[PDB]
């Protein structure tokens, strides 16, 4: 959907900085780790798929 | 969505008691002291600041947004200078917006060649809300608010593109 | 005043006292009502003492 993911605090309200941050770092992280993963589990999918038509 | 910039308190009818001309240096435009465009400086005509009372109804379907200031002269001279009066006041009274400002002369540092800030406020109101203005000196009135219609929440870019 | 030249953020801690009675606050400070102002370029706050058992 359409988001804006950039927000603006001023010098008294460091908590929800931190909070915002907490939530964007750990969209990353969570977004970077199945990224990662995924795409490593479907490279060893595809030529086992390739692979298993060869031998077919 | 739909932005519109218009009068909400047009200078030449609005104020018949205040010289409304102040000029600022540090707002200076081709040379010439100036000020903003969205606000009027007030100040006392004829040597006394009256007891200000102004009201404006948003009968625009849309919400409007208000701008407004208060000013705190850097020394007791420059209000006595300017507003005639030691301690003065800004009400802002809306349905869900009530505020007091009283000013605060404070020698403060130089920025701008300037030595008392000046705050700025703004609110939005609804349709069919009513926002009440009363002041008897340090009052940055409006002189245009600005309907618009809130659209996708987005934000801002700072760039060079 | 002060005026800040450290090139760091300096923290100001500071206090309001409210006296029990109006007698406390007549015996310290000699004046029935008071108030604290604290001005800065984006601090700005005026406290009065409230009185109570
Ligand atoms: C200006 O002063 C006159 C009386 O001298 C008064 O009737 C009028 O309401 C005042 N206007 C404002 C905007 O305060």
């Amino acid at each position: 959907q359409f988001t804006a993911v950039g927000k603006e605090f001023n010098k008294l309200e460091r908590r929800m900085e931190n909070l915002n941050k907490k939530v964007d770092d750990g969209f990353i992280d969570i977004w970077t780790y199945n990224a990662e993963l995924l795409v490593l589990l479907e490279n060893e999918r595809t030529l086992d798929f390739h692979d298993s038509n060869v031998k077919n | 969505s739909s932005f519109e910039r218009f009068e909400i308190f047009p200078k030449e009818s609005s104020w018949p008691n205040h010289t409304t001309t102040g000029v600022s240096a540090s707002c200076s435009h081709n040379g010439e002291s100036s000020f903003y465009k969205n606000l009027l400086w007030l100040t006392g005509k004829n040597g006394l600041y009256p007891n200000l009372s102004k009201s404006y109804a948003n009968n625009k379907e849309k919400e409007v947004l208000v701008l407004w200031g208060v000013h705190h002269p850097p020394n007791i001279g420059d209000q006595r200078a300017l507003y005639h009066k030691e301690n003065a006041y800004v009400s802002v009274v809306s349905s869900h917006y009530s505020r007091k400002f009283t000013p605060e002369i404070a020698k403060r540092p130089k920025v701008r060649d300037q030595e008392g800030r000046i705050n700025y406020y703004w609110t939005l109101l609804e349709p069919g809300d009513t926002i009440i203005f009363e002041a008897n000196g340090n009052l940055i009135a409006p002189r245009y608010a600005f309907a618009l219609s809130r659209g996708f929440g987005s934000g801002i870019i700072n760039s060079n593109a």
